[PDB]
RNA sequence: GCAGCCUGGUGUUGGCUCUUGGUCGCGCCUGCGUAGGAUAGGUGGGAGCCUGUAAACCCCCGCCUCCGGGUGGGGGGGAGGCGCCGGUGAAAUACCACCCUGGCGCGGCUGGGGGCCUAACCCUCGGAUGGGGGGACAGCGCUUGGCGGGCAGUUUGACUG
RNA sequence: GUGAGGUUUU
RNA sequence: GCCCGGAUAGCUCAGUCGGUAGAGCAGGGGAUUGAAAAUCCCCGUGUCCUUGGUUCGAUUCCGAGUCCGGGCACCA
């Protein structure tokens, strides 16, 4: 099955191989979401049709995209959130905090990839993996929903 | 299996079996014999000669994992505990200390009336 | 085991040969270091299944070249022996009747003679010494000829044998530590066909899967099963 | 035979992880109802080799164990271990291993059973390109076997005061 | 702290 | 018909994981119990399916099936 990565996906090798994968993998998971392309002739022509004009925008998109673990989460800030509410009614998840973050602190995020799995109850630390071939990711400390 | 030296024991002491079962710290058996292993039915299986292939066998079995206390727990009451847990006692076996934990029954209302003809 | 011989030349094991014909036939003489009168029992394998009727595995061969063995047995004299002065015979003992059940015989067994054919009488009351490993007289073992004097004969200067219980721990001796590939030229031209033209009739498999032929002081060396 | 039901394979249908399975012997070292000296497998050579390129009463010791005990790394030993026979028996080793009996590393495919995520799919929410739950299961197609008067087509002979 | 396969009236 | 497990004394059964073997009845008299029941005791009944073979043997292991059963076909 003839498919194009765009990145690497933690696995499978690198960008922009031959490589075989179920399609019910690349057909649901790789496709709509825009990180795998169907490779006929022509898709399997731009690869080395451009070599050097897609590749900076990988430069561009993923080598600027690497620093971004400079003023979010990093340095010590007072995380907003909700007025107590001593026992926590509705459970904090990916979505729920990026609008805090946004009026408080002014902090955009996606808000996707906040919470990889189990939207949870509780509070602590956390790593948010944002994945250009991932690099180390940043570090929240979720203190005090007061 | 990772050999044990330290730990506590347990003793099970009633009418019909007298089988001990040498534990960790946490409550983990290491090994059950019985009279039964001869072949002993019914209440073969008491006081003074034929059995203590069941609780010196559970030391004897154990013998190769070198168990260094046996601490006493006394489930069950009667029927000669005495000479077959001594046998344990003080014929291999080091003890740290004498704590026994008799049952105490109670139940509210009656088991089965073998009890019941001597109240 | 593990010891002193082993740890020499080891090498020349080589459990990853491609193809040997004679380099591991005829290398007996100087890998295994004998000084004694060694044998260099040949190793094959007969594949057959031994839990099951119409099965009887059963070999017995001569070699007419010598040997470097005698004959050895124990001769025991009756009635039609001696053939009046035939001039190759009455060498060993005429007698002395052994019925030697007390201190259950002596153990040392290289060849035993019985001549009377008496087997349907004598049967598992002879053969005493003899049950599982079998170097006792049977009907099977065709020795039994037109006249007496073929038994001894052939036990010198022949009579090999291959048979085998419930695996195929088998041997063949024939030679010396130093004996040739001129030698090898009547061994492994003969005998490994001779196990393979005597036959029982439940032959299914494999049938010729582990020949080592390796001796008493040196390595494991494996031939092709065809040389 | 069919409707319908159960069920294996397969498409929709994916990502991981745990221990198990099969032709699986390259390797580990597994045989003590046993009658004598016994970690005694049947047997093949059976007077040579363990040995001073580091022995013996048994002290190294992983290895398994039916608890007796033997086989590998041998760091300090220093010519002594003792078997072919006698001894046991349905069989005589100590030198070279033929595969069964097995605890076990892996070469081929993971076959099955679990735990998590989930975008496919399904259900659901006020105004729904977005939330929640199930979740590769369900349903649906092909194929395989069984149940199946609920249904349909059917047969149930002739002589005979 | 311990004991009964257990009996029938001539 | 391929494969699956077995045929033990009028009755049925204790079995071997190769060196073992039978107990109960219509039966006669029997320490018993103070002459009562029989608790209990001798006791009338093994081709261990027919046959071939490792085996010191076969009262027991393995091969073809004649003896009876369940599944599985197949029957012009
Ligand atoms: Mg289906
Ligand atoms: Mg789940
Ligand atoms: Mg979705
Ligand atoms: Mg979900
Ligand atoms: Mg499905
Ligand atoms: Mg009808
Ligand atoms: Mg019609
Ligand atoms: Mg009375």
């Amino acid at each position: 099955m003839k498919v194009i990565l765009l990145e690497p996906l933690e696995n499978l090798g690198d960008v922009g191989q031959v490589v075989d994968v179920k399609p019910g993998y690349a057909r649901n998971y790789l496709l709509p979401r825009g990180l795998a392309v169907l490779a006929t002739e022509s898709n399997l022509k731009a690869l080395e049709a451009r070599i050097r004009a897609q590749a900076k925008r990988l430069a561009e998109r993923k080598a600027e995209a690497e620093r971004l673990k400079e003023i979010l989460e990093n340095l010590t800030l007072t995380i907003p959130v909700r007025a107590g509410e001593t026992k926590i009614y509705g459970s904090v998840t990916a979505k729920d905090i990026a609008e805090a973050l946004s009026r408080q602190h002014g902090v955009t995020i996606d808000p996707k990839r906040l919470a990889l799995e189990k939207p949870i109850k509780e509070l602590g630390e956390y790593v948010l993996t944002y994945k250009p071939h991932p690099e180390v990711p940043i570090q929240l400390k979720v203190s005090v929903v007061a | 299996k990772r050999q044990v030296a330290s730990g506590r024991a347990y003793i099970h002491a009633s009418y019909n079996n007298t089988i001990v079962t040498i534990t960790d710290p946490d409550g983990n058996p290491i090994t059950w014999s019985s009279g039964g292993v001869i072949g002993y039915k019914g209440s073969r299986k008491g006081t003074p000669y034929a059995a203590q292939l069941a609780a010196l066998d559970a030391a004897k079995k154990a013998m190769a994992y070198g168990m260094q206390s046996v601490d006493v727990i006394v489930r069950g009451t009667g029927a000669g505990r005495e000479q077959a847990i001594r046998a344990l006692q003080a014929s291999g076996l080091q003890v740290k200390s004498i704590v026994d934990d008799t049952p105490v029954p109670h139940n509210g209302c009656r088991p089965k009336k073998k009890f019941r003809k001597a109240s | 085991k593990h010891g002193k011989r082993y740890r020499a030349l080891l090498e020349k094991v080589d459990p990853n040969k491609v193809y040997t014909i004679d380099e591991a036939a005829r290398l007996v003489k100087e890998l295994a270091t004998a000084k004694f009168d060694e044998t260099v029992e040949v190793h094959a394998k007969l594949g057959i299944d031994p839990r099951r009727s119409d099965q009887n595995v059963r070999g017995t061969v001569s070699l007419p070249h010598g040997l470097g063995k005698q004959v050895r047995v124990l001769a025991i004299a009756k009635g039609e022996k001696i053939k009046e002065a035939e001039e190759a015979g009455a060498d060993y003992v005429g007698g002395e009747e052994i019925i030697q059940k007390i201190l259950d015989g002596w153990m040392d067994f290289d060849a035993v003679v019985a001549t009377p054919d008496v087997m349907g009488a004598v049967g598992s009351k002879l053969g005493r010494i003899l049950g599982p490993r079998g170097l006792l007289p049977n009907p099977k073992a065709g020795t039994v000829g037109f006249n007496i004097g073929e038994i001894i004969r052939e036990i010198k200067a022949g009579r090999i044998e291959f048979r085998n219980d419930k695996t195929g721990a088998i041997h063949a001796p024939v030679g010396k530590a130093s004996f040739p590939p001129e030698k090898l030229a009547d061994n492994i031209r003969a005998f490994i066909r001779a196990l393979e033209a005597h036959k029982p009739e439940g032959a299914k498999g494999t049938f010729l899967r582990s020949v080592y032929v390796t001796t008493t002081m040196g390595p494991s060396v494996r031939i092709n099963p065809h040389s």
